[PDB]
């Protein structure tokens, strides 16, 4: 699995929409990774409805 | 790429100069249903519509 | 209460996950202060 860490000190982090932004599409993306991330809204809705 | 020369050095800097460009109707930001939005990597543009 | 402000100017904001990321386990850092952040999903299921 992949992480997002600063460029001066190794701080591996769970890649999330918290600290990531989207500006493209898979077609436009080269060697796109079919890699998923965590969205902190889906499971919560189903649990408490 | 460095290149040696008699009593000197000759470089071969490889650059990347943008080619022809088009005019666009940019905008500072964007907002839908009362929620201001800002660009994350690039700058907004307009095809015309 | 705890506020997250920019560097030079003083503009407090409600500490939200949108303007803060996560890391580590909180068991190794020093100076951590217990506090609550806002979950936007709560009003959508009331
Ligand atoms: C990531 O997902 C894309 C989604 O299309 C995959 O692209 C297709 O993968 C199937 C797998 O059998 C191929 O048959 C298709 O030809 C691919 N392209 C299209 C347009 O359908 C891609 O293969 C996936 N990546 C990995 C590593 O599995
Ligand atoms: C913060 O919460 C944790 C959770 O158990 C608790 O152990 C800790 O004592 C709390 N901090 C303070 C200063 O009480």
């Amino acid at each position: 699995h992949w992480f997002v860490t600063q460029r001066n000190f190794y701080e591996p982090q769970i890649i999330t929409t918290d600290n990531t932004f989207v500006s493209g599409n898979c077609d436009v993306v080269i060697g796109i990774v079919n890699n998923t991330v965590y969205d902190p809204l889906q499971p919560e809705l189903d649990s408490f409805k | 790429f460095p290149q040696s020369a008699p009593h000197g050095v000759v470089f071969l800097h490889v650059t990347y100069v943008p080619a022809q460009e088009k005019n666009f109707t940019t905008a500072p930001a964007i907002c839908h249903d009362g929620k201001a939005h800002f660009p994350r990597e690039g700058v907004f543009v307009s095809n015309g519509t």
